[PDB]
């Protein structure tokens, strides 16, 4: 019994494993290294004061994060965004798929041991925090998208560089294409590696790359089209047989696809106002509440107390990079939400391992957890 | 062609100053680059420009030799720069 | 850019050209200015031997037609 | 005797390294990888037999030669052939 | 005299490692868009030598019989340095008429001290992984020999100083070019360095400070050596006697860039797997070195060209 | 035929590695060389030649080296 | 950039690709600092009548 | 200069600037400040430059940089990686999470601090603190480096 | 709508030429050469890195960075003590005690962030009235003891005097889109 766990793999995993020889018969990862009790912290704090907390579950997908618990209250609001929101929404959600992916498919080789794919996009990632601060003023955990809406309006040259960067970035995937796409060595590492079977993965509710990559076809992007993916045209890159390699192939695609997705985004950006306009959920602008009375009373409840939205309880799933993040947010009509289980694309995957993992060696567990994309922020939660 | 490289290499070399110069810079700042001074502050740092260069390096600021008493000769760190001059070296605004 | 790579390797090969240009000037300067004998069988051990004894002591000193 | 200067010095740069270094600062089984190991010496031997071939190439035989040394490849060769077929080589 | 010779074939061999590990942290770096170590000293010329002092200085080791843990890296650099005693660079230090054997021999001996490390390492996995080695060094011996095997027997000699006499109007190359590959790729095994290098892989790690640094001044100046034999026996440098200087200059051009290679390889390629490494060995590369081996003892015969002994 | 033909394109070392073990074992046997192995390295004169009474009964010895008798290597000349 | 034409060539050549076209680095052509400023634009809701919350 | 205190104050300088010019560093790799450092090993702020390794195994480690929440459940751990680290050994607290809770300070699963597992050289602050922040926070532990005079200290005990 | 990626449409049948095509890839690895070409033209590409102490990365206005409390231009602190700051912030770093001044103003006798605690949200930022809390442009404020991270009104207001030339030129420039 070899306790492997700072372990190769990524974030913390010690991943009790048992050698039968090189060959590993069994996995038992032992999770729960990074539980920081995100959800009895957020029932403490107060809708807005736990976005925050949404933006440290999955650490590499800020905003898509924060784009489920944004929908999720505001379906318990029954209010909706306003339409130029929604668009900066799906911008910064591709953005962050974008990005996700540039982390999961250069740190999985990093893992197998190809370094130079990992320097040639990190270069193209601080390109793109750089739209996160230059939007929101965070790096990375920008809070900039709202319950209700988004916080603050794109500043005036943010649409220019967005296209500058993508225009450019196609060339960046295809270069890391070239170098480890046909790789006799990667392609034997990634190629029949993990193989998961199309209903077994319905079974094991992986529910992401994982899903697609068998061949079963479910994108919650456009089955149920949260925010406007309904105005967006994108393909759905359905892998066929569930290798580690067609599960690479399928998010090379998709950071290709986000590129199409960015494009629509800033080609269609419609003028109006980011956040809803009703002061009872979305704080109201500077000037009015330095101006007006309605507006200081609103502004000091709903910073000081909180949105109180209605007593009820929501399920609401968006395909963040990783796969269905969703939040179960329980509601009282309290300002301060009852329950937020925020399921994780990443618990389910990480049960897969031991499955997945079946009559490989130590080295294959390496690439197993690489294209899982699995961060353990969001599965320790 | 090559001889072009060259030349504005020696055109840096010779920039700085003399060979003192060149030091100076080589050892402490670890680049022999030729900018326009944009401004020297109170303090002693003088800051460059070279809108030619890629975004990341068009603005730089070669520190003093003593600042608030302590020397600044080597250990060099950021905060010496002025508040008032730092956000023309991080960008945030294209005015000097 | 590239160019400051090369500082480095033109250390490398300064110190790879060095021992091959010494071992082959500290033999010729040993062997008197004619090249080592390589005996690599007996007869060159030999006929080296038999130089030594025809001269001197050591075999690089090479007596002629004079003599 | 050039060589044995040569090498202890080799020896005593190692050892000086080392001792600075302590000075300065002041079960597991398997078939498969066992099975290679003989294969490997297997191999090893075949090597030497195959290892006065430079000076057996100008042996005035020359037609026994080339009949010898072709005759052993090929029978080690078949060695490893019947080690494929055979789940060995297949770790 | 002798030992200033002694001194000129290890001092600069040694500086030469050093540098190699800048060259090694700057190449690599420019292919992926960094400077890489240029800040301490000029241009990181004195960033070799400063870690290697951090190294020394860290306090001792703290391991569990303190001798097949100090024999160990000894052995290393020991047998690394040693077998730059024969190459013939122009002309040889100690010139053995036996001189490849000796090269094959002393890297064979490298296998010990891996073996050592474990049963020094008192971790049962470490032995495993130790004897997850001596495949890659043992087995990448057994082609590696009969690549040279097939090669001496178109030089005439085991002699390394013969093919310089054998190079004098083409490399070995443009003969033999498919073993030449097969060189190359088994210097690249039997020097653990990147598309085959599982030795800091699945974490070596087990020696800190001077044990490190040991081993590894040995692996580097290996680097050189393989990258170095492979400028000699499939790359000829040109040879005047006249002037040998030239000979050692293109030996010194040709081993910078195969030396080169190799850390070119490293960045461009992903590690393969402990099996995909042995497949490749066993299956893909000893039978075509075993049947070009055959080849290697009849194109001599019925082409007449045995060549000539001595 | 066909699986030649596939061997060719999948698994294309030991296809390749067969035909050297082949045409190695060929060519030694078809050649108009092979004969000359035996004899340059046979003629390569490595020890003394020690030299024969002369009885005066033997016409095809050369009584000196450069005479018009006995072997010769003008095959290994211009070869 | 700042590439010697043989470089680039090279460059190109060797990657397969025209990266000049595309180059990562950064150089003018990102959107300049102190961007005008901007008067954003007041939403529904504002509207002085008919605005009832009790209606929306 | 002729001094005995002179060549010992020379010395440690030597000793100091090998110590501060290669900082091995060893990254545990918890939460996302692990991320903002990967950005350091990556080519706009390179740390290698620096002399930095991107990737050290706690033995061959100078420095180790505690990124992200260290829980209750992997606190028995670094302690381990610290003790295990070889003499010479600085430890750099990165984010408000490591350095202090930070959101999470009073979960009943987060370590209020890695200062109360670890002894902490540097803290660097910030919820995903920059990676020039972290750079300085390394380049701060440059200047602490070089100040520290062992060898004067040997010789006037 | 979606795309196959790894699926062979349909059998192409072996030719020898395809054949001779495929085999030389395996056996003269031509794509792994293809590989090493990519590498070896970065090489030449210039390097992307920044001198960090020299030039710095570039960061916008509503970069939050680290905490500073501002004062009127005549010198009276901004912040009034309505303490909603305090209760906007998500992770109960703010401590903030008040009493009237002799002044007979409402001023905070002690107010104290725990940087440690702050996550950075820039929320305090967003919910002054007084705009007295601002997320300063300086993010290197790295200690060497814990202590000096946890930051008094004194530390504060002292910071916000350092920087309040670039706060006031970073507010101006965002204002108008908050
Ligand atoms: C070696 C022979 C010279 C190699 C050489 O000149 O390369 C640059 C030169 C131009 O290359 P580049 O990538 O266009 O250079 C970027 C800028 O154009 C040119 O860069 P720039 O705009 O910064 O030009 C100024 C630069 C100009 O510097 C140079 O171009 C010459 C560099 C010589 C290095 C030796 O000088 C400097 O910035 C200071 C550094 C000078 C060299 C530092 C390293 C010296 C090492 C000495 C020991 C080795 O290379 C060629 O002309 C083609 C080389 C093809 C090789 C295959
Ligand atoms: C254990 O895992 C690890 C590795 O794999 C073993 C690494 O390679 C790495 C990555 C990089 C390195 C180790 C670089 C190490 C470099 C060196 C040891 C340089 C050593 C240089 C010398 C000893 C020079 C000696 C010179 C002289 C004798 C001069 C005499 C006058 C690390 C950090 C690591 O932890
Ligand atoms: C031979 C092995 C190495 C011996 C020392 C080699 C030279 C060391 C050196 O030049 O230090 C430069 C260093 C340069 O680094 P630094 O410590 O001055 O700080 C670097 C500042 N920036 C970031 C701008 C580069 O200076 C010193 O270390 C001063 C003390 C040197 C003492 C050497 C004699 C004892
Ligand atoms: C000047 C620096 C030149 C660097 C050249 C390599 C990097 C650039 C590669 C550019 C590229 O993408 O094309 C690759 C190309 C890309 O081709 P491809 O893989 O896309 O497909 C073409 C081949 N078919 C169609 C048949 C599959 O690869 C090749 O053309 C084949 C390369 C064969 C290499 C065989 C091993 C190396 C040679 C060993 C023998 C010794 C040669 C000399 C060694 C040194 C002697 C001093
Ligand atoms: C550390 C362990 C490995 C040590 C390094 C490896 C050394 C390998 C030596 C292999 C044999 C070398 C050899 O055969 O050369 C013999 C030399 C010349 O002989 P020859 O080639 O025939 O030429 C004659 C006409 N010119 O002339 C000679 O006769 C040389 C006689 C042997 C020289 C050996 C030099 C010392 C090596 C042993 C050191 C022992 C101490 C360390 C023990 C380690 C134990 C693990
Ligand atoms: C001297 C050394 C000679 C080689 C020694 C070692 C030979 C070993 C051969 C084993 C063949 C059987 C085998 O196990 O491999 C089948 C091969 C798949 O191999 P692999 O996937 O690696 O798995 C191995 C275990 N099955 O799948 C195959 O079917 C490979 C088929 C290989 C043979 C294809 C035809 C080769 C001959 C082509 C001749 C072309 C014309 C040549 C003309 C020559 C003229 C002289
Ligand atoms: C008469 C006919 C002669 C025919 C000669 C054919 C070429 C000779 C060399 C062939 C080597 C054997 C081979 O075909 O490749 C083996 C392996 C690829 O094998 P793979 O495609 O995975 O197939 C596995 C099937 N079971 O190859 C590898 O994967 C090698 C592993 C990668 C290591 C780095 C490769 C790139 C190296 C680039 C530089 C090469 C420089 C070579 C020359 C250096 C100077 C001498
Ligand atoms: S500090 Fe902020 S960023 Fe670093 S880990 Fe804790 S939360 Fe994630
Ligand atoms: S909100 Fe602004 S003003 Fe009110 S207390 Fe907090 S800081 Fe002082």
């Amino acid at each position: 019994t070899l306790n492997f766990g700072h372990p190769a793999a990524h974030g913390v995993l010690r991943l009790v494993l048992e050698l039968s020889g090189e060959m590993v018969r069994k996995c038992d990862p032992h999770i729960g290294l990074l539980h920081r009790g995100t959800e009895k912290l957020i029932e403490y704090k107060t809708y807005l004061q736990a976005l925050p907390y949404f933006d440290r579950l999955d650490y590499v997908s800020m905003m898509c994060n924060e784009q489920a618990y944004s929908i999720a209250v505001e379906k318990l609001l029954n209010i909706q965004p306003p339409p130029r929101a929604q668009w900066i929404r799906v911008l910064f959600g591709e953005i962050t798929r974008i990005l996700n992916h540039i982390m999961a498919v250069t740190t999985h080789a990093l893992d197998i041991g190809a370094m130079t794919p990992f320097f040639w996009m990190f270069e193209e990632r601080e390109k793109m925090f750089e739209f996160y601060e230059r939007v929101s003023g965070a790096r990375m955990h920008a809070a900039y998208i709202r319950p209700g809406g988004v916080h603050q309006d794109l500043p005036l040259g943010l649409l220019d560089d967005i296209y500058e960067f993508s225009k450019n970035f196609s060339l960046r995937i295809d270069e890391v294409e070239e170098m480890l796409t046909n790789n006799r060595i990667w392609r034997n590492r990634t190629v029949d590696i993990g193989v998961v079977t199309a209903e077994d993965a319905l079974n094991y509710g992986f529910s992401g790359v994982m899903l697609r990559g068998s061949g079963i076809q479910w994108d919650l992007r456009k089955t149920q089209p949260y925010d406007v993916y309904d105005q967006v045209e994108f393909d759905v890159p359905i892998g066929s047989r569930g290798d580690c390699y067609d599960r690479y192939l399928c998010r090379v695609e998709e950071m290709r696809q986000s590129l199409r997705i960015i494009e629509q985004c800033l080609n269609k950006m419609p003028p109006g106002e980011i956040k809803v306009d009703d002061a009872k959920v979305s704080p109201p602008k500077r000037a009015e509440m330095k101006t007006s009375m309605e507006s200081l009373i609103h502004h000091f409840k709903l910073y000081t107390e909180g949105y109180q939205v209605p007593p009820g309880a929501t399920y609401t799933a968006i395909e963040a990079p990783k796969g269905e993040f969703g939040v179960y947010l329980v509601s009282d009509g309290s300002s301060r939400p009852y329950r937020c289980k925020i399921k994780a694309p990443g618990f389910a995957h990480l049960a897969g391992l031991d499955k997945m993992s079946k009559g490989h060696m130590l080295a294959d567990v390496v690439a197993i957890i690489g294209t899982q994309d699995i961060v353990f922020g969001e599965i320790d939660r | 062609e090559l001889v072009e490289v060259l030349k504005r290499g020696v055109q840096q070399v010779t920039g700085h100053g003399g060979l003192r110069g060149l030091l100076r810079v080589f050892f402490r700042a670890n680049d022999i680059r030729i900018g326009t001074l944009v401004g020297e502050d109170k303090y002693g740092n003088k800051y460059y420009e070279d809108n030619k260069q890629f975004f990341g390096r068009h603005r730089w600021v070669i520190y003093t030799t003593e600042m608030n008493g302590k020397n600044t000769f080597w250990d060099v760190d950021g905060s010496m720069v002025p508040p008032e001059w730092h956000r023309w070296l991080h960008c945030m605004t294209d005015d000097p | 850019m590239w160019f400051e790579i090369l500082p480095g390797l033109a250390i490398m090969g300064v110190c790879l050209v060095i021992p091959g240009v010494s071992t082959a000037y500290i033999h010729k300067f040993t062997n008197g200015g004619k090249e080592k004998r390589v005996a690599r069988v007996q007869y060159q051990w030999y006929l080296m031997e038999r130089d030594r004894r025809i001269s001197g002591v050591n075999r690089y000193y090479v007596s002629k037609g004079l003599e | 005797m050039n060589l044995y200067t040569v090498i202890f010095i080799n020896i005593l740069l190692s050892l000086t390294l080392i001792l600075v270094a302590f000075w300065l600062p002041q079960l597991p089984f398997s078939m498969k990888f066992f099975l290679v190991a003989i294969t490997f010496l297997l191999f090893d031997l075949e090597i030497a037999l195959l290892l006065p071939l430079p000076w057996a190439i100008q042996t005035i035989k020359t037609s026994t030669m080339m009949i010898m040394a072709f005759i052993l490849v090929t029978i080690l060769s078949l060695g490893l052939a019947y080690e494929w077929t055979q789940k060995g080589l297949e770790w | 005299m002798f030992f200033i010779n002694i001194l000129t074939l290890l001092v600069p061999i040694l500086i030469a490692m050093a540098f190699l590990t800048l060259v090694e942290r700057k190449i690599l770096g420019y292919m992926q868009l960094r400077k890489g170590p240029n800040i301490v000293g000029p241009y990181g010329i004195l960033q070799p030598f400063a870690d290697a002092m951090k190294l020394f200085m860290k306090e001792p080791m703290r391991p569990l019989s303190m001798s097949l843990f100090i024999i160990a890296p000894t052995l290393s650099l020991t047998l690394a340095l040693s077998l730059w005693v024969p190459l013939p660079m122009p002309h040889p230090l100690i010139n053995l008429n036996l001189g490849i054997l000796f090269i094959l021999a002393t890297s064979s001996l490298s296998v010990y001290s891996i073996l050592w490390s474990g049963w020094a390492s008192n971790s049962k996995y470490s032995l495993f992984g130790a004897l997850r080695a001596v495949a890659q060094t043992i087995s990448y011996e057994v082609t590696m020999a009969i690549i040279l095997l097939s090669v001496l027997l178109m030089n005439g000699s085991y002699s390394l100083q013969t093919l310089i006499t054998t190079q004098e109007h083409m490399w070995l190359l443009l003969p033999a070019w498919p073993m030449a590959m097969m060189w190359f790729i088994s210097t690249l095994a039997e020097t653990n360095r990147a598309p085959f290098d599982l030795t800091e892989g699945e974490s070596n790690v087990e020696y800190a400070a001077g044990p490190f640094a040991l081993f590894f001044m040995a692996e580097y100046t290996n680097i050189i050596l393989m990258n170095a034999l492979t400028t000699i026996i499939f790359l000829g440098p040109l040879y005047y006697i006249n002037l040998p200087e030239l000979y050692s200059t293109n030996f010194m051009m040709e081993a910078l860039l195969l030396s080169s290679t190799f850390l070119w390889i490293r960045a461009s390629y992903p590690r393969f797997r402990y099996d995909q490494l042995m497949h490749l060995l066993w299956k893909n590369f000893l039978p075509l070195t075993l049947a070009l081996c055959m080849w290697h003892i009849s194109l001599p015969i019925f082409t007449a060209g045995v060549p000539p002994y001595m | 035929s066909a699986f030649l033909k596939n061997a060719w394109a999948k698994e294309p070392v030991l296809v390749v590695s067969f035909s050297v073990w082949g045409l190695a074992i060929i060519m030694p046997m078809i050649s108009p060389y092979t004969k000359y192995a035996s004899m340059i390295n046979k003629a390569t004169p490595y020890n003394y030649p020690v030299p024969v009474r002369d009885d005066g009964n033997m016409p095809d010895v050369p009584s000196h080296p450069q005479d018009p008798l006995g072997p010769s290597l003008d095959w290994l000349k211009n070869l | 950039a700042s590439a010697t034409r043989v470089i680039q060539k090279l460059r190109n050549w060797a990657s397969g690709q025209d990266l000049q076209a595309k180059l990562q680095l950064r150089y003018q052509e990102i959107a300049k600092r102190t961007q005008p400023p901007p008067k954003l634009p007041v939403g529904p809701s504002h509207k002085l009548s008919n605005n009832y919350y009790c209606t929306r | 200069r002729s001094r005995a205190e002179y060549v010992v104050t020379k010395l440690d300088d030597l000793i100091n600037w090998a110590r501060r010019s290669s900082l091995w560093p060893m990254t545990f790799g918890l939460a996302c400040c692990a991320v903002e450092m990967m950005h350091m090993a990556a080519p706009r702020y390179d740390m290698d430059r620096f002399g930095v390794v991107f990737r050290a195994s706690p033995r061959q480690a100078d420095v180790m940089i505690v990124a992200g929440t260290l829980t209750n459940k992997m606190a028995p751990a670094l302690r381990k990686v610290y003790d295990q680290m070889p003499e010479p050994r600085y430890v750099v607290s990165m984010g408000s999470c490591a350095n202090g809770g930070g959101y999470y300070h009073y979960s009943y699963s987060v370590v209020r601090g890695c200062d109360r597992i670890v002894p902490v050289d540097i803290y660097v602050p910030g919820c995903p603190p920059t990676a020039e922040a972290l750079l300085y926070g390394i380049l701060q532990l440059q200047r602490k480096i070089k100040r520290e005079q062992k060898l004067k200290i040997w010789y006037r005990r | 709508t979606y795309k196959y990626v790894n699926k062979k449409e349909q059998e192409s049948e072996v030719d020898m030429k395809s054949a001779t095509d495929n085999a030389a890839r395996i056996l003269m690895w031509t794509e792994l050469i293809r590989g090493l070409g990519m590498t070896l033209s970065y090489l030449f590409r210039e390097p992307a890195t920044i001198n960090y102490p020299f030039e710095k990365g570039p960061l916008s206005p509503r970069f939050r960075g680290e905490h500073a409390l501002r004062r009127y231009p005549s010198g009276e602190e901004r912040c009034i003590a309505c303490k909603l700051c305090e209760a906007i912030c998500p992770a109960q770093a703010i401590t903030i005690e008040a009493e009237p001044r002799a002044d007979g103003s409402r001023r905070t006798t002690r107010y104290d962030i725990d940087m440690t605690k702050c996550i950075y949200c820039g929320f305090c930022q967003e919910a002054c009235p007084v705009d007295a809390i601002v997320e300063g442009p300086n993010f290197e404020f790295s200690t060497e003891t814990h202590e000096e991270l946890l930051y008094n009104k004194e530390k504060l207001l002292n910071n916000g005097d350092k920087w309040e030339a670039e706060i006031a030129a970073n507010i101006q420039a965002d204002y108008l889109y908050r």
